[PDB]
RNA sequence: GCAGUCAAGCGUUCAUAGCGACAUUGCUUUUUGAUUCUUCGAUGUCGGCUCUUCCUAUCAUACCGAAGCAGAAUUCGGUAA
RNA sequence: UUCAUCUAGACAGCCGGACGGUGGCCAUGGAAGUCGGAAUCCGCUAAGGAGUGUGUAACAACUCACCGGCCGAAUGAACUA
């Protein structure tokens, strides 16, 4: 908006980004995988990590 | 008329010269007066004139009784 | 520029830069400066409304 | 020492403890000055302001004042006979009763009795005694004196005071636009009232230093005479 | 009654134009000035401060070499509000100050004369 | 509002009544909830506590030395 | 983080409404122009800069809106030795479509003589060479325009000099006459607009 | 280590009579009489005189010799709410809306009913505890005092109307309304 | 309810499921409607979003002025083929069922609306009523 | 990840013989949001229709705490299936 | 366990002092120990930083570190199991 800026997003420090968003990836994915699994479903649980 | 009340629960109390009643043991049913206090758990205690040796004794070994 | 002055220096509550560091010689200059800034800006306010009316349609909200 | 324990708070300060060799010194300080001045008289300065002790200290140069640990001076004085330095100087350990200086001079009696009689300065009003004055803090937007200039004489007390006002010294304030302001006027000490902490922490905040300062002098002893004059200027 | 500042070199517009007078003896050096108003009409003085006078005895920064013959004279015009049993000591809280500055007294670092006096190898007349 | 409105709030209306002993309490009991939050956090959220907690450990060791 | 919480607070300028800057020293004592002119809380106490940054206040005036704008103020320093408070004074008054709107006092109270007020005028002079200008002479009721001496009323006929700029008396604590000044303000900068407009 | 025995001191004034059997402590005085039931924790009292009372834990822990400390301040702040008595006074400030606080009798009981708390509709009740007093200070302007015997019942209903006006999704830095507690007191003030 | 929609909505029977074509009411040059959404709606799992009279939706232009095709504005339904009940007891339906081009905010982009228009539509939305000249 | 650094500590007998937490530095596409609008061998067949339950590592809804959180909104976090 | 403090008064509390050159130098709208950059010394001392933090637009005030008064006898720190 052109007159007011009041309106951007909390910016996060660094280490603070880093533990926002690499929990969320703990959290908002699956956490368990064994190393009996298919190799194609360890691959996909790893790329989705990513 | 208006004093403070305070009901004390009157303990027989581990004191040198408190004597003591053994129920188990080689001197069963003999008197004994504490002559030392050891620690929490064990006294020396000394029952003479009933045929008690002196020795160091656990307290739950013997019964404190009122006389001293 | 980071090596002359920080982030920290260039705003915060330590912040140091107290003067713009690139202050103009006189004040005409930067109001006759200030006029071509006016001007550039409007002149492209205008050439950008010869492209929008979708500017519009968000006054009437479809898409 | 087992667990569940105070957590004790330090800080990076630069000055530290002294320890036990400063009161070694100030011993040996109070023995050479023994040894070299005259007359020693204890000079009890219980509540002193370091500016007043340092003209005081200052307003003589031939002499030496000592301070410190009541208990070292008492030592270093001696508690007793079997114990003390110079002939009837324990007399002098029985005569230190708080904040103790002690005053090695060789200026003569009536000079320096005279001095510490006539001597004075103005002081804050400090707790447990009685009070010099009254003040009431007027009603309206509270001034930095309280009213003791006037209130186009003074400025107003900073905003950030008033949680002192309000909690420390309970004195019931409002901010009415960014000023300490009370409704009612508030009186503080009436004259003759033995006063209390917060009162005297009260009169200290508007810097009233209605009350006076002076050096209560007791005994003095003369080195060479080797005795004890129950000198008492209270 | 009395009002001091040092932002120099009520009615405010009407001291400023009378307090130049009794500044400008100092070459832009800031010093601590005092006011004595009697009822609506302040007097202007100049305060006898250390850091004020060790700078006349010479951004910006200062080296100084000054002498010590001055040194002991800034000094001798402050031992009246100082607390100093001898004219050495007030000397010694002016050669502190003169470290503080950045000069140098006889053309060397201030502190030296610090111990330098406490050695016996500078005297100061008293 | 429009600049550092907080401040000015501040020094014109103070902040709440409490707000100094409140304040206070909290800082003293935090000696407490450290040592409530060290036995009760669980898994990883205890995990980054006693992580969290040494490296505060060592900074103070450092700044202090 | 310091910028977006720093920058969500900035005031709302528009530089196309209908603006009037109020320049010069009209924060004295209790009194302030902005203040009373318009809803707006401005610090005031005498020392030089007690507003760091502009401040905004709005009014209406013949049906119209109108945003009033208080700089923080200007020292008569070179360009090349001013600092970040008063290059915002610059800018807001180098930018935005307004009338200016120089105050001076009279009275002693600003801390600053007549003619150094005067001469800063002389200074920041360029700057008004597109807008309407006008000055404002507060604190009368403070101060005695008839005992004003003839060296001072000779500068201060020698501001009217400069094309555009017309002084007039006031004072604050009169409503009457700060909503005189605001009115005649609101009149030539809507007579601005409009000769631009229906060209 | 065990502690081979422990005590704490109650020093009972000259006009207080306290009564404990089975660690049920009755405290009577000038301005009433208090009664607490201790009998959660293992403590020993003893008469040791008309103005002293010892209080003493036989081989205790670390943990057990923490509770003499608090049943003889327990006992303590007894004795002073039955001679000097406790008074909180609590102090409610508003910016827009002024609070109305009064105090009404709902259904045979007693309550302090406050109401327009940042223009809130709704009313909020807090009970009076039984044995405080709530009394309205004339002298100073929006005041409330609190005053009993008992320094748990008077601090725990101040605290009651302290968190009744409790500001919900505002920024606690600009809305500074409230009921909160300005001095906790006695009622005498001086003996 | 909606954003412009004044007060509440009762229930009546959902006429126009999403893949519904409904007519151009009003006079913006449109001549038929087909619904892609429907406001307010619940996220039951196979049920189609369905619109009733008064009911805003998402609609394309599919035939008409090709100024107003390809694009996905707004619609009111103010006409229904389906018989709803009406609390003074009686089911009634219209003849065809048709709807207006609407801005989010509830305004009209015709000026006028030809054929009757439910008093249920004519009275949540404000500017219906007011550009509508024939009601029930 | 590799290669360093520092050193709380460890070894100990020699703290330089060596280990070594935390912290940190170099490498990764150009300092002015332009591009980097940009794709590169899954030897894999699982997936939808209906329908139930469980997990909490909570998206929403409930209640809280911390933030320049004025309001509105939002962000981060807690209890919570 | 090691080290340290302690009737030359220990730990915890209140109470008091917490000074003088001095508002040290530079900076600038202001910067006085406390936005900052470098000095960081002297005096007077029982002790008191060219200042540990809250604070002020700057000051003021409060604070600690440091002494001292009251009290009276044990206490603190780091480590190990």
């Amino acid at each position: 908006m052109q007159l007011s800026w009041k309106d951007i997003p909390t910016v996060a420090p660094a280490n603070d980004l880093l533990d926002i968003v690499l929990n969320r990836t703990q959290r908002k994915t699956p956490t368990v995988i064994r190393p009996g699994f298919k190799i194609t479903r360890i691959r996909a649980f790893y790329m989705r990590k990513v | 008329s208006t004093d403070s009340i305070v009901k004390a629960s009157n303990w027989r109390l581990v004191e040198v010269g408190r004597v003591v009643l053994i129920k188990k043991g080689q001197s069963a049913g003999k008197l004994a007066a504490i002559v030392e206090i050891i620690d929490q758990k064990k006294v020396l205690i000394d029952g003479p004139k009933a045929g008690v040796p002196r020795q160091a004794i656990n307290l739950g070994q013997v019964v404190l009784t009122p006389l001293t | 520029i980071l090596d002359t002055e920080s982030y920290a220096d260039a705003f915060g509550p330590k912040a140091q830069r107290k003067r713009p560091r690139l202050a103009a010689s006189n004040l005409e200059d930067l109001v006759k400066a200030t006029n071509e800034d006016i001007t550039k800006y409007e002149e492209k306010q205008v050439l950008d409304a010869t492209l929008g009316g979708n500017q519009e349609d968000k006054e009437n909200g479809w898409t | 020492m087992p667990r569940s324990k105070r957590s004790k708070l330090v800080t990076l300060a630069q000055t530290d403890k002294k320890g036990r060799e400063n009161k070694e010194r100030i011993f040996d300080e109070v023995r050479e000055a023994l040894d070299t001045y005259r007359y020693v008289w204890v000079l009890h300065l219980d509540d002193v302001r370091t500016p007043v002790l340092q003209e005081i200290r200052t307003s003589w140069a031939g002499s030496k004042l000592i301070m410190g640990k009541r208990k070292v001076l008492q030592k270093a004085l001696g508690e007793k006979r079997e114990e003390e330095y110079k002939e009837n100087l324990y007399q002098l350990s029985k005569l230190c009763s708080g904040v103790t200086g002690l005053l090695f001079t060789d200026e003569d009696v009536n000079t320096v009795k005279e001095y510490f009689k006539s001597y004075v300065r103005s002081d804050y009003s400090r707790p447990n005694t009685k009070a010099p004055l009254t003040f009431t803090i007027p009603e309206g937007i509270v001034y930095s004196r309280g009213g003791q200039i006037p209130a186009e004489e003074d400025v107003p007390m900073i905003h950030s005071l008033e949680p002192t006002m309000r909690n420390k010294f309970e004195i019931p304030t409002k901010i009415k636009a960014g000023k300490i302001t009370i409704d009612s006027p508030y009186l503080v000490c009436t004259e003759g009232e033995k006063l209390d902490v917060r009162q005297a922490l009260i009169l200290k905040q508007f810097g009233i230093a209605a009350s006076e300062f002076k050096v209560k002098v007791s005994a003095y002893y003369d080195n060479d005479s080797s005795t004890v004059e129950s000198t008492n200027i209270n | 009654k009395y009002l001091y500042l040092r932002a120099v070199g009520l009615s405010p517009k009407k001291v400023g134009e009378d307090i130049a007078k009794a500044t400008k003896e100092f070459k832009g050096i800031k010093v601590t000035v005092q006011l004595k108003i009697q009822n609506r009409q302040a007097a202007a003085s100049v305060v006898p401060s250390a850091s004020s006078l060790v700078i006349t005895a010479l951004n910006v920064k200062h080296s100084g070499n000054i002498q010590l013959d001055e040194i002991i004279e800034i000094a001798r015009q402050m031992r009246d509000k100082s607390f100093g049993r001898t004219l050495a000591s007030v000397t010694k809280e002016i050669l502190g100050t003169a470290q503080s500055v950045g000069c140098r007294v006889d053309f060397k670092n201030p502190h030296d004369i610090i111990e330098g006096i406490n050695a016996g190898e500078i005297e100061i007349p008293e | 509002p429009q600049n550092d409105y907080i401040e000015r709030h501040i020094k014109q209306h103070g902040k709440r009544l409490d707000h100094e002993e409140r304040k206070r309490k909290r800082e003293a009991r935090e000696s407490h909830k450290i040592s409530e939050r060290a036995q009760k956090l669980t898994g990883w959220k205890g995990k980054q506590f006693a992580k969290k907690r040494y490296a505060e450990k060592v900074s103070m060791r450092k700044k202090i030395k | 983080e310091q910028v977006r919480q720093h920058i969500g607070r900035l005031p709302s300028i528009d530089p196309n409404t209908r603006t009037l800057l109020i320049c010069g020293y009209p924060n004295v004592g209790k009194s302030s122009f902005l203040r009373c002119i318009t809803k707006s809380d401005v610090d005031v106490q005498p020392y030089a800069f007690t507003t760091k940054s502009l401040y905004v206040g709005h009014f209406d005036y013949k049906y119209l809106r109108f945003q009033a704008i208080d700089t923080p103020g200007i020292l008569d320093r070179p360009t090349e030795e001013m600092n970040n408070i008063e290059m915002q004074s610059i800018y807001a008054i180098a930018h935005l479509r307004s009338c200016v709107l120089y105050f001076m006092d009279l009275s002693e109270q600003c801390g600053f003589t007549i003619e150094a007020q005067v001469k800063l005028f002389h200074s920041i002079k360029p700057l008004f060479a597109n807008k309407s200008v006008m000055v404002v002479i507060n604190k009368t009721d403070i101060i005695r325009p008839e005992d004003l001496d003839e060296e001072r009323a000779q500068l201060l006929e020698s501001v009217k000099e400069v094309p555009g700029v017309e002084i007039m008396t006031s004072s604050c604590q009169l409503e009457e006459n700060v909503m005189e000044v605001r009115n005649k303000a609101c009149e030539k900068l809507l007579a601005s607009r409009i000769e631009n407009k229906l060209k | 280590m065990k502690y081979i025995q422990t005590e704490q001191q109650i020093e009972v004034p000259e006009g207080v009579t306290v009564s404990i059997k089975s660690r049920i402590v009755k405290v009577v005085g000038p301005r009433g009489t208090l009664t607490k039931n201790l009998k959660h924790i293992d403590v020993t009292f003893t008469k040791v005189n008309n103005q002293l009372i010892k209080v003493a834990v036989h081989n205790g822990g670390r943990k057990h010799v923490a509770a003499l400390r608090t049943v003889k301040s327990l006992v303590d702040n007894m004795i002073t709410g039955v001679t000097k008595g406790y008074k909180y006074k609590m102090r409610y400030v508003y910016a827009h809306f002024p609070i109305n606080v009064n105090i009404v009798e709902k259904d045979g009981a007693k309550f302090i009913e406050v109401r327009n708390f940042l223009g809130d509709k709704k009313i909020r009740n807090v009970p009076v505890r039984d044995g405080v007093t709530i009394e309205f200070s004339t002298n100073v302007k929006d005041e409330i005092v609190l005053s009993g015997n008992s320094v748990e019942d008077v601090s725990q209903n101040a605290a009651d109307l302290q968190q009744i006006c409790r500001v919900r999704n505002k920024d606690i830095r600009k809305f500074l309304d409230g009921i909160y507690v300005s001095h906790k007191g006695f009622i005498t003030e001086d003996l | 309810s909606g954003n412009g929609a004044q007060g509440t909505k009762f229930r009546i029977s959902l006429g126009l499921p999403v893949g519904a074509i409904m007519n151009c009411a009003d006079n913006s040059g449109a001549r038929n409607l087909y619904i892609i959404a429907v406001k307010g709606s619940g996220s039951r799992l196979n049920r189609l979003p369905a619109a009733s009279l008064g009911d805003m939706v998402m609609a394309t232009v599919k035939k008409g002025k090709p100024e107003l095709r390809k694009k996905v504005m707004p619609a009111i339904v103010v006409r229904q083929a389906k018989s709803w009940r009406r609390r003074d007891g009686v089911f009634l339906y219209f003849e065809d069922n048709a709807g207006v081009i609407a801005n989010p905010k509830g305004e009209m982009k015709g000026s006028a609306i030809t054929g009757p228009v439910g008093k249920e539509c004519a009275d949540l939305w404000p500017r219906v009523a007011s550009n509508s000249g024939v009601v029930v």
